């Protein structure tokens, strides 16, 4: 068996532990966006037509 | 008391170089052992860093 943990390695964790860590990352990363936001828009204005034409 | 004392005179040369040859070989069990321990942490030290 391994015991609370083995010998005092602990051990054969090179197999354990080197097959895993993992790979974490860890990936502290990929979450939620706020997006952002676009804004308007350019007129002055005038009259021409329409004026005549109404 | 003087037989003890040539009992002594004649033999205690080997029953002292004896002891301390008793006393010799318990010593280089002791360090043998204490040379044989590093090695079972050292294998343990292995194991622990490879699987880092």
């Amino acid at each position: 068996c391994e015991e609370p943990p083995a010998p005092a390695p602990p051990p054969a964790k090179p197999k354990a532990a080197a097959a895993v860590p993992v790979k974490a990352a860890p990936t502290e990363t990929g979450a939620q966006a706020a997006p952002s936001y676009s804004y308007v828009y350019n007129p002055v204005g005038k009259r021409d037509p329409f004026r005549s034409p109404i | 008391m003087d037989k003890y004392l040539d009992q002594f005179v004649k033999a205690p040369p080997a029953i002292k170089f004896g002891g301390l040859a008793f006393v010799v070989g318990a010593l280089t069990a002791a360090n043998f052992f204490m040379v044989i321990q590093p090695t079972e942490e050292e294998i343990g030290w292995a194991v622990a860093e490879r699987r880092k």
